[PDB]
Formats: C-alpha cells, structure tokens, sequence
RNA sequence: GGGGCUAGGCCGGGGGGUUCGGCGUCCCCUGUAACCGGAAACCGCCGAUAUGCCGGGGCCGAAGCCCGAGGGGCGGUUCCCGUAAGGGUUCCCACCCUCGGGCGUGCCUC
C-alpha cells in the first residue's frame, strides 16, 4: 500500500477523485493512529483514501495539521460537486 | 441508526468518539456519478450514519473533518 | 522466564455478474498498522478435498488457524400490506464481541 508524506496524499487523492467521476466510488476512512507497526505515542491521525483497486494513505501530526487541514477541506470542497 | 439533523449526528458522532476515539473511525464515502455522498461514524459496537446529495453538507462535512483531526492529533 | 531456531500464520473479507460448479480479471458493498510486480472472458488456476495461478518482499512466529451457535452492526435480498410514500418480514452479510468445539501448542540453549 502506498504510504505518503501527508503534502503529496493530497495530490493523490485529488487525482484519484478525477479518475472516478463517469464511475466508482471513492472512499476516505480518517481514525486515530497510535503509530503501530506490528502487532508508543498517540499524537497522530491517519487518513486512508480508495477507489476500491488504488490504496493511498497518510499520517498527519500536530506540527502539519494546520497546514493538511486547510488544503485537504479546501480539497474536499473543489471535489465533491455534482449536488 | 441513519440520521437528518446533520447537527445532531455530530453530537453523536463526537460522543462516540470522545467515548472510545482509539476504537471509533470515520468514513466518507463519494460517488459523482450518482451525484450523492455518505459519512459514518463508528466504533464497533455502536453506528452512526448521515447520506445526503446536498451541497450545502460538504462545508458542514469538510469542518467535520477538520474538527476530528485536532482532537485526534492533540 | 531470557536467548537462538524451524513448522507454520498474517499482509483482507463479502455480494453480483459469469460458471456445470469453486476462485480471478468486470461491477458493487466493506476492513486493516499492513504487499509490491506479471498474465488472465478467443480466458488463468482449479473439481464438492474446487474458495485462484506465477514472481518477489515485509511482519509475526509456536504463533495461530479452521468449523459451529448466539449477540452487536453494515450493505443486499425474500415475502406480505399500501395506489404510492411508507410499514412489516425472510435469508445472506463487511466490520466487532461472547460462548462452544477441532488441528497445533515443536526443536536447541542459559
């Protein structure tokens, strides 16, 4: 699966939004991670983005959130029309 | 349990997580081609869930978002 | 208990379409912290022991894995009432827990 740098998930997802607009649906599951690798800090969240063939995901922490948080609901808003 | 007052469903949505956020995760899921969107919101035992083809949602939705990273993060 | 191994396990699951039937490429509904690469509807690996094949990697490691019952829950679906919107209902079911079984719980060393 595809783990990115928080900045590029977001040019990603913005181009897998694209591919999926004459068909598909397009997921994205957000959870708070606790940066387990394997079956210990709690400071992060996680963002995981699909069309059901493509995996992308990333992990967000305090220092980028304003940064992420801006650019991913501007996103967001410039992708999900057609309502 | 789907709800209709989005306001509410955040209220529950918040508890849920705020009662279990290592347990709860959220989706959203987008479909153009249908013109439609769905969030939800769970831990595994209790499940809440908003559709709707608005587009006044997705502000509401994308500063839903935007609230749960902080919480989640800090 | 600590250390070194190996057997093994996990790296998703389900519904539809199609099939004589079981997987896959297609469509769809959904998980994980968690696989990369190749070929495949003139078809690819199979035969009720069928629940994919080939190539490469990571993790776990006697760890587990599988079968059954119930409960939580999602997306379908059967049937019935209604003109409809709706309402009731049958059988599956991602995801989660409880209980009950089956195989395994090995080798060396301090």
């Amino acid at each position: 699966m595809v783990l990115l740098e928080s900045e590029q998930f977001l040019t990603e997802l913005t181009r897998l939004f694209q591919k999926c607009r004459t068909s598909g649906s397009v997921y994205i599951t957000l959870k708070k991670y606790d940066g387990r690798t394997k079956p210990p800090a709690d400071n992060k969240c996680l963002l995981r983005a699909t069309d059901g063939k493509k995996k992308i995901s990333t992990v967000v922490s305090s220092k980028e959130v304003n940064k992420f948080q801006m650019a991913y609901s501007n996103l967001l808003r410039a992708n999900m029309d057609g309502l | 349990p789907q709800y209709q007052t989005w306001e509410e469903f955040s209220r529950a949505a918040e508890k849920l997580y705020l009662a279990d956020p290592m347990k709860a995760r959220v989706v959203l899921k987008y479909r153009h081609s249908d013109g439609n969107l769905c969030v939800k919101v769970t831990d595994d035992l209790v499940c809440l869930v908003y559709k709707t083809d608005q587009a006044q949602d997705v502000k509401k939705i994308e500063k839903f978002h935007s609230q749960l990273m902080r919480l989640m993060v800090a």
